């Protein structure tokens, strides 16, 4: 069972053209109820939609939790500004997805024999840092950045036990599935 | 939804002073902080008080040398802004604000405070008559700004235009048009709504076609 | 503690995209949040933008806000820039105070021109009994602002008593006045007043005359 399930819902990454994105959700959001659904992990949240979509939901209320950073002269005794919003239930039978990714860094946790990343000598245990001068927090930021590279050469900088590597990559088409792929496992 | 509307604006002797209120509606007033926002065309805006969901911590701009003291009565959700030793440099518009936190959500629609020794003084108001006809009204010599003009009680709200005034001899002068089908001329009457909160003037004027 | 140095004007084409910045003086940009807002001409500051990028509900999404930690600036884009768009734009942070940016006048051109439309007023009878008369000429519905006012008295130029307000928006296009001071008599004592504006070329008037009612 992955570690994320119990934490939190704190949005960590949202994928473009999703019912996330359209709707507003930003990272650093915190999902705390949908319709009803209780919501304090991340498996309440994967059960609840679950649950929505196979009873026919197709809209319900999201509330949604915004807050961060340093207070500002005044507003520091301020509640905690709580959002709520109509939300369009994915289809589950489809296949849809909400669109909102954990939090988890971009550590491998394993290289597939021959695939383009022990190419340049990628080893598991590293940290993803950043690509081609993005800064990235999360493992979904860099697949983002692979399937619109489109063949060119990608820039990333990884930090090892304590060194910062800077390795490049530029594998592309593959006749199995179609897609751009490089040959990473997340852990 | 969220609605601020300040109230306590006008003129002052240079030296007096002036308590600006703020009422809201619209959500939990005591579960945020208010703040005051003024506004000159020469510097623009600038912070002026601040003042915590609790009412218990206040901030102070930088303008402000212990003269100004902000507060709130969170019974009737309305945050006040004490204005002491007040100089001409204060001339502004004022603008009190609710916060969320890290930001100003909404802001109210602003009060102007004018700070001169010259009196108040209330505009004459005159009707400006000649398909569509255009009707007016003249609104000649007032201080300070600003002057509001509805025409029919807000009734006729569409086609009229409210003309900046031009400042001429420390008065200023302004005229506010609508225009509307003479069917409604002929029927029913046509009148303007002028009022001049500095003076608690207010003043209406039926437009009746013109004589010899 | 530190300000915020904005652009006081930027002018861009219609449906092009700005780059509003906004510099931080010192201290870093990403310690404290950057928001904007929008003030139309005569109104109240509006949220365009909060929290560095997060846009509240009912602002265009051709709004975006984002941080540049490099330069310290802040950058509010607004894409395929519109004729609402034109405003003023303040950026706004805080620290151990409130730091508000000079603001940036947003001017947006290519909006298609219009020809002043005029409409004048005669004095009013009880202004009259004053032995006072005020000419109202209204110049409303034209584009661009840059006009020129001018009256006569029987086709005779006349240049003295005339104060003229300047141009001003009024939702899509643009509004001004003009008014010429004069005494009961003066006014009866001259067969023809006409107001006269000159927009770019063209030359507008129409024409008071007090000798209506016989």
């Amino acid at each position: 069972v992955p570690k994320y399930l119990k934490e939190p819902v704190v949005v960590g990454y949202v994928q473009r053209d999703s019912i996330a994105q359209k709707i507003g959700i930003k990272p650093g959001d915190k999902i705390i109820k949908i319709n009803g659904y209780e919501v304090r992990t991340w498996e309440d949240l994967r059960d609840a939609l679950i649950r929505l979509s196979l009873d026919g939901v197709k809209e319900t209320t999201l509330f949604l939790e915004r807050e961060g950073g340093v207070a500002m002269p005044g507003a520091e005794d301020d509640v905690v500004e709580v959002l709520h919003l109509t939300i369009k239930v994915p289809n589950v039978q489809k296949g849809e997805e909400l669109g909102i990714a954990p939090l988890v860094k971009p550590v491998v946790g394993g290289v597939k024999k021959g695939s383009p990343a022990d190419q340049v000598g990628i080893k598991p245990g590293d940290l993803i840092l950043e690509v081609n001068g993005k800064k990235i927090n999360t493992w979904y930021e860099l697949v983002e950045e692979v399937r619109k590279s489109q063949g060119k050469a990608i820039k990333l900088k990884i930090l090892r036990n304590g060194k910062m590597i800077e390795k490049e990559l530029i594998p592309a088409k593959d006749p199995k599935t179609g897609t751009y792929f490089i040959g990473l496992f997340p852990k | 939804e969220v609605q601020l509307v300040e109230s306590g604006g006008g003129l002052v002797q240079p030296g007096r002073s002036l308590k600006l209120s703020c009422a809201a509606s619209g959500f939990t007033f005591s579960n945020y902080g208010m703040a005051w926002v003024r506004q000159t065309p020469t510097k623009g805006l600038e912070w002026i008080a601040s003042i915590s969901a609790g009412g218990d911590k206040t901030y102070y701009g930088d303008s402000v040398k212990g003269r100004f003291s902000i507060s709130r009565d969170n019974a009737k959700t309305t945050h006040y802004l004490q204005m002491d030793s007040l100089r001409s440099e204060d001339t502004a518009t004022y603008y009190c604000a609710k916060t969320s936190r890290v930001y100003f959500d909404y802001w109210g629609q602003g009060v102007m405070v004018t700070v001169s020794s010259a009196e108040t003084t209330a505009p004459s108001v005159y009707p400006l008559a000649p398909s569509m006809v255009t009707l007016g009204c003249l609104v000649k010599g007032y201080f300070p700004e600003p002057v509001t003009v509805t025409w029919n009680s807000g009734a006729l709200s569409s086609g009229v235009h409210t003309f900046p005034a031009v400042l001429q001899s420390g008065l200023y002068t302004l005229t506010s048009s609508v225009t509307v089908p003479s069917s409604t001329w002929s029927s029913q009457a046509v009148t303007c709504n002028v009022a001049h909160p500095a003076s608690s003037t207010k003043v209406d004027k039926k437009i009746v076609p013109r004589e010899c | 503690q530190f300000v915020l140095t904005q652009p006081n004007s930027v002018s861009t084409n219609l449906g092009s995209t700005v780059k509003l910045s906004c510099k931080r003086s010192t201290g870093n940009i990403g310690s404290n949040y950057v928001n904007w807002y929008q003030q139309h001409e005569g109104r109240s500051p509006t949220t365009m933008i909060y929290r560095d990028d997060k846009r509240p509900d009912g602002v265009p999404d051709r709004f975006s806000g984002s941080i540049d930690r490099s330069s310290n600036s802040a950058l509010l884009t607004i894409n395929n820039v519109q004729t609402e768009d034109e405003a003023d734009y303040f950026c706004h942070s805080y620290s151990s105070g409130i730091v508000f940016g000079g603001g940036t006048k947003l001017t947006v051109l290519g909006q298609p021109k219009s020809t002043p439309t005029l409409t004048v007023f005669p004095p009013s009878t009880e202004e009259l009994q004053g032995n006072k008369a005020t000419l109202v000429c209204l110049i409303s519905d034209f584009y661009p602002s840059d006009v020129e006012v001018a009256w006569k008295a029987n086709g005779a130029p006349i240049s003295q008593g005339v104060d003229t307000a300047n141009p001003t928006k009024q939702g899509n296009k643009y509004i001004a006045s003009s008014f010429l001071r004069l005494t009961a008599e003066q006014w009866r004592s001259r067969n023809s007043f006409t107001c006269q504006v000159t927009h770019e070329g063209n030359t507008v008037e129409k024409s008071l005359s007090p000798a209506e009612c016989v």
